[PDB]
């Protein structure tokens, strides 16, 4: 890992979170969760992100997100 | 979209 490698991961992470958030605002719960799942997948320790998402999403939506990992 | 990213940085 150089700076390019981490930078591409940070950028993907940020794009997916943004898409996740927009799609959910539009009520496409399924695709929004897919995007959030991609952002979670690239974090070695997603606990804090998950706690923030639990505070931000409706419970059944957060639930769903947990089943996908 | 973006408020979620902002919220995540804050720490």
């Amino acid at each position: 890992s150089d700076l390019k490698d981490a930078e591409a991961v940070q950028k993907f992470f940020l794009e997916e979170i943004q898409l996740g958030e927009e799609l959910l605002a539009q009520g496409d719960y399924e695709k929004g969760v897919d995007h959030l799942t991609n952002a979670i997948a690239v974090c070695g320790q997603p606990q804090q992100l998950l706690q923030v998402l639990q505070q931000t999403l409706p419970p059944p939506v957060f639930q769903m997100l947990l089943t996908k990992l | 979209g973006x408020r979620l990213c902002r919220l995540l940085s804050y720490a």
